């Protein structure tokens, strides 16, 4: 359907039987009474689009993800700066994304690099993808900077930031971000249950980033990560948070200082 | 605006005092159009 | 299938749990007035969606002592919405009415209401005076009381001089509070002319009278309202013109 | 014949006197693992007779000053009766469930509850902390309750944050105490992967959270039990081996 | 064994206590075999 | 369609409100008695329309100690009316019966009543006297109780030394004040001969038992009358002579 829907035309009812707006809701559906069984209406010929509110149309947005440091100075140096895959950082994709249960998507990663008082100078850099289970790379000479057998971005400063596609890759079929469960087994505590909700289903790897040059470079960038959603599919829909977010990993709330869902009014028997 | 038709009007020996559970949805002539950001969360606490 | 109905007219709706039969007055369905009865030259208007619609009154708290109340229904809609302002305008006027009368009660109360509808329901005096100019008359805001309503002095003889109990004959309705808790009329337009003014010519008027009283027990409620719900079907005008109020 | 119903899942039945109509789970009926969705090569047992039955849980007495309950469901028939010995002694789990929960009362009180189901349905710690070692955790009597089951501390947001008002999205029924006295969902398999663990791992959760407060006056019943009954449809089992409890 | 489900929920102005009467029958399935005494009358006063 | 049933016999009828299914007992008619198992030679009176109807008996106040009341049914109605009339008179007899016990409470009220019918039922004298001369034996008036009936001393063993609980052989109904308030049954004559003194042999009799005692709340009605009516089916009369009394 590229239309919503046409409106039949109506008239009054005298009489006896039909009942369509007494639909009981204790059984879980939906109330089915539409306008032509109620109310005289007329023969409309809607011609408005859905297209803008399907997923595909709804997820095609970057969002800020991620943000990475980078000093690489010249006595409390550490040249590289890794960054855990995950979108649970900034709430406004993640409260996007928590929404629904099972999710499956591609993506479409963009990085932002600027400097600390900001300046576009002519200085390359490596973006590395670490998969989970290959080494970090420690240090801004590492060996594992080689980036045989794993992929890797040279760019610029002065370039066009940098994009690349990132197909699914969970060992799952599906992502999840919320998990009833324990990722192990054993006795669990009653004190403190660190590992509750953790999904292993999630841990895409990490990110690292240098400098390419020899010596040292006394600059302070900052990287911004931009994940544009692609070829998404979601299942189990779920309400949309209410609470400000604590934590990462965790959905934790505030016991007291409690947020209202809705404003308080002056009267219930007014409406403004 | 809910008003009251005849009264509530109660046998003895029950309460007199009910509530009403109000419900919303969307028909199937319900179009959305022009994707913004939402305003129910304007800053966060860095996660 | 036969207890539930839901009336739909115009941009309003009675959904209802507890109801009998719709009553349909004298058999016969409201229409607009064809070319052969009709007398007027002018075309008529018809809006069939800003008049034809369920018009709520106000509620009346059914007490123990409650004689009964009464309406004139050309004379109840003369000023309120697009109905009244359409009645103002014009000297011409031709309905039928769709009625329903609500009154809920739990299953502990008992009590019985008679709701019908009398044409050319005529308010007489009450006095036991012959001379012509001390004989009682009924004042205006008693014989067309307005959207408020009036109350019955003596019930028993309609305020009238004729029996409530011979009263069965017009399109009546029961409302038994261990039955049913609405009462539903669809009365045509009954008339000896074809078009009449709105305005100094009632047609019929509703009255509701409790004949059995309304009793229960000393813990529940005691606020028991009258609301009822006018829907003027098929409406027709004519004789356009300054808009008079009485 | 729409109120009368009567649920046979191998030597247990369950009739209703006060029933709204049965509720499928996003309508998909639980069913066995196609050979396409599977991936292990053991093939997987299915007594049939023998799991497939309604368990009934203990009764919680349902008072005015009520917040509500939770369970996780793949989690509560972990140790009671075959399910849970033949559900200890394997390594893979997929089946669906079969839901009922009775809550009966007179005609004089009044009332309502929201029972639904939530897949994922997970535990969110209570406090205002941010610091990792002092930032609140449920433990595991929380998150797992057991055949007993969990009561709610904030149940306006669902003990996780997410309101209870926008949670009419999940399969849900409701139990109004004028209207029935039971409700029942069928729920399917719903998880990422075809088979898993079901004692690390519950897949879904009911929550029973009474909106209306229970009102009634004195002289009535005090007692109020809520009770469930759940039935675990087409289950299957893989991975035999040792007898692990936790 | 009959176990409470949920409870005996009772309005006000109405009494608290009710019974169950128990019946019993057999199926179509029901078969007997070997005939014998009864055990219900062992002794008898001479008539 | 089911719970409403209006019963016509002659110029009575009989309208319900609350009714189970009507009881056919032991799945045969009341017909006339056929040629084949005739033995006497005399042509039988029938006249169809003047002791085919419904007569209705006195009520009895059904109190909270109330043990329960039966009837010798070719007895009760052996001197009220035509039927009477027509039976004194008659040496043979012959006919079935249509019975209805009218119990009616409200919503509030509680108890189980038993009606049903024994063919031949013996009352049977009270005492543990083994001696012919003092042996108890019952009155006239406890075997033949007359219009107004007779009381139980020991209604667990029927007053005949056989069980209540086994009674339920026996075409029965039941009369739960919570889902009817009426109870029928249609009896065919049963009889190890064609006919039979309607004076010196009662064929059966009704017998009313509450298993459930009658419980209400202080502020309810109290009085709870019992009324019983009966209907002589397919009445044959045979050997007209001098009409004796007893
Ligand atoms: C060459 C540098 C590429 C930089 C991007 C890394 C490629 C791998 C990205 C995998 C995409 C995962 C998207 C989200 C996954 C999980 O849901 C999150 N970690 C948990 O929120």
């Amino acid at each position: 359907a590229e239309s919503a829907a046409n409106t039949t035309p109506s008239s009054h009812r005298l009489e006896t039987g039909r009942v369509p707006a007494l639909q009981a809701a204790e059984t879980g559906a939906t109330s089915n009474a539409t306008d032509e069984n109620m109310i005289e209406t007329r023969c409309v010929v809607n011609r408005n689009g859905v297209l803008e509110t399907t997923i595909n149309h709804f997820f095609s947005r970057s969002g800020l993800v991620g943000v990475v440091n980078l000093t690489d100075g010249g006595t409390d140096t550490t040249g590289y700066a890794t960054w855990d895959i995950d979108i649970m950082g900034f709430v406004q994709l993640r409260r996007k994304c928590e929404m629904f249960t099972y999710m499956r998507f591609n993506a479409e990663f963009t990085f932002v690099t600027t400097t600390k008082n900001g300046e576009a100078r002519p200085y390359m850099l490596q973006y590395m993808y670490v998969p989970p289970g290959a080494p970090k790379p420690t240090g801004r000479d590492a060996f594992q900077w080689q980036t045989a057998t794993n992929p890797s971005v040279f760019v610029k400063l002065t370039d066009p930031p940098a994009q690349v596609s990132v197909p699914f890759m969970s060992p799952a079929s599906a992502y999840q971000w919320f998990y009833d469960g324990y990722p192990t087994f054993g006795q669990h505590p009653e004190t403190s249950n660190t590992t509750y909700g953790l999904c292993p289903n999630n841990m895409m790897g990490t990110f690292a980033v240098r400098v390419v040059s020899r010596e040292a470079s006394q600059l302070k960038l900052q990287t911004r990560v931009y994940m544009k959603l692609k070829h998404v599919r979601a299942w189990v829909p779920r309400p949309i948070r209410s609470q400000p977010y604590l934590l990462k990993n965790f959905p934790n709330y505030d016991s007291s200082k409690i947020t209202n869902s809705a404003r308080d009014r002056s009267s219930i028997k007014q409406a403004n | 605006t809910l008003w009251y038709q005849t009264n509530y009007v109660v046998p003895p020996e029950t309460p007199g005092e009910a509530y009403i559970i109000a419900m919303g949805a969307a028909q199937d002539n319900f179009t959305l159009k022009i994707c913004k950001d939402t305003d129910e969360v304007t800053q966060q606490a860095v996660l | 299938s036969d207890r539930v109905a839901q009336l739909t007219v115009g941009n309003s709706s009675i959904t209802t749990q507890e109801a009998a039969n719709i009553v349909l007055a004298y058999g016969e369905w409201p229409e607009y007035c064809p070319d052969t009865d009709a007398t007027a030259v002018d075309k008529p208007t018809r809006p069939d969606v800003s008049v034809n619609r369920f018009y709520t009154l106000d509620s009346k708290m059914w007490q123990e002592n409650s004689t009964g109340w009464y309406w004139k229904f050309p004379d109840v809609l003369n000023k309120t919405g697009v109905f009244g302002q359409n009645a103002q305008f014009h000297y011409l006027y031709r309905s039928g009415f769709c009625l329903h009368v609500q009154c809920n009660a739990s299953k502990f109360h008992q009590g019985a209401l008679l709701v019908a509808v009398i044409p050319e329901f005529v308010i007489a005096g009450r006095g036991s005076n012959t001379k012509p100019n001390e004989a009682p008359h009924p004042g205006f805001t008693t014989t067309f009381p307005g959207t408020t309503g009036a109350t019955f002095h003596d019930p028993y003889v309609l305020d009238s001089g004729v029996p409530l109990s011979q009263a069965l004959i017009y399109p009546h309705q029961w409302i038994n509070l261990r039955t049913n808790n609405c009462a539903t009329v669809i009365v045509p337009y009954i008339n000896a002319v074809p078009f009449d003014s709105a305005i100094n010519h009632s047609n019929f008027g509703l009255i509701v009278i409790p004949v059995s009283p309304l009793k229960y027990s000393s813990g529940a409620t005691t606020a028991i309202p009258i609301t009822i719900t006018i829907a003027p079907l098929n409406s027709e005008f004519g004789g356009l013109r300054q808009a008079v109020s009485q």
